């Protein structure tokens, strides 16, 4: 049952590091944030190693899925930590982070945090399950690849459809209204995470202007995927085209 | 080695 396997290799939640004793300007949140994606990436790195079907695919193309979908993996994520947490009342970054609307506020991201709270108030309206959202972080893996294509696009391919599968097996225990919805709110995920990369790419290009800082792991994903993404070399999968 | 290539590697 390759999605039992997926709810025992779900990583240990991690602790933001944030300290309340300093300012909450844009700069320190932002810096938390930051400091907080890059822990989240090793655990992503370490899921993926041992996620059925990854190791047959090309470390090239290993490298270019978790470089291109890092923050819709971390999105999704972010919502289901506040689904689950709060009942999506407020954004879970993590157990010693948690954002009210002064935070939104302060993270200079206000429009963007209520955008990820939208997806956060889906997940309440559709009811979403462990076992779907476990299935949906990987197809969220798999839903950005080079216009180009992948170097084993046809590994990639047999890896998607097959946990495609996965999610449409799934859906008849809470059936084809269910698997419509999932595959909408999975696409909805695309314009949110377009909309927060543009914001990263900006605080990335102008970091210590704005004071932000960005931990190592961040660096270097930000500056092999920032050219790719302004230069439209990133095609989006949609389900659904819009 | 980039970092993600390390990770990945080991
Ligand atoms: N790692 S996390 O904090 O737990 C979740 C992720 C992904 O979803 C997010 C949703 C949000 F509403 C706000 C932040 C994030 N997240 C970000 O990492 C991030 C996004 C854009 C950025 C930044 C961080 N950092 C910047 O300097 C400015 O642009």
């Amino acid at each position: 049952s390759p999605v039992m396997v997926l709810e025992n290799i779900e990583p240990e939640i991690v602790y933001a590091g944030y300290d309340s004793s300093k300012p909450d300007t844009a700069e320190n949140l932002l810096s938390t944030l930051n400091r907080l994606a890059g822990k989240q990436m090793i655990q992503v790195v370490k899921w993926a190693k041992v996620l059925p079907g990854f190791k047959n695919l090309p470390l090239e193309d290993q490298i270019t899925l978790i470089q291109y979908s890092w923050m819709s993996l971390s999105s999704f994520a972010l919502s289901w930590r506040s689904y689950k947490h709060t009942n999506s009342q407020f954004l879970y970054f993590a157990p010693d982070l948690v954002f009210n609307e002064e935070k939104m506020h302060q993270s200079a991201m206000y429009e963007l945090c209520q955008g990820m709270h939208q997806i956060s108030l889906q997940f309440v309206r559709l009811q979403l399950t462990f076992e779907e959202y476990t299935i949906m972080k990987v197809l969220l893996l798999l839903s950005t690849i080079p216009k180009d294509g992948l170097k084993s696009q046809a590994a990639f391919e047999e890896m998607r459809t097959n946990y495609i599968k996965e999610l449409r097996k799934m859906v008849t225990k809470s059936s084809w209204q269910r698997f419509y919805q999932l595959t909408k709110l999975l696409d909805s995920m695309h314009d949110l995470v377009s909309d927060l990369l543009e914001f990263c790419f900006y605080t990335f290009r102008e970091s210590h202007a704005l004071k932000v800082e960005f931990p190592a792991m961040l660096v270097e994903i930000i500056s092999d995927q920032l050219p790719k993404v302004e230069s439209g070399n990133a095609k989006p999968l949609y389900f659904h085209r819009k | 080695k980039s970092l993600l290539q390390q990770l990945l590697t080991e």
